[PDB]
């Protein structure tokens, strides 16, 4: 009378990524 | 200071370039571009 059978669908997951840069604007002529 | 013009007797042309903050896109609009400003109207005394 037991049971026997077992199985599945998916597998999922994750992961990042650092970074760091260093940047630079100026005090651009605020003109038309 | 060596010239002051007499801003006085000219009323609502006074303070009417001032209003610039038109027509001219070349005046970036003073206000909602938060752009600095000179003042034009300097106090004094007379005798």
């Amino acid at each position: 009378i037991p049971i026997p059978r077992p199985i599945t669908t998916p597998h999922n997951n994750f992961i990042i990524f650092n970074k760091v840069h260093r940047f630079l604007t100026y005090g651009l002529a605020n003109v038309v | 200071v060596v010239s002051s013009i007499d801003e006085l007797g000219a009323d609502e042309n006074l303070f009417e370039d001032y209003v610039k903050e038109k027509s001219v896109p070349n005046h970036v609009p003073r206000h909602q571009f938060g752009i600095p400003y000179p003042l034009k109207n300097y106090f004094a005394l007379v005798l």
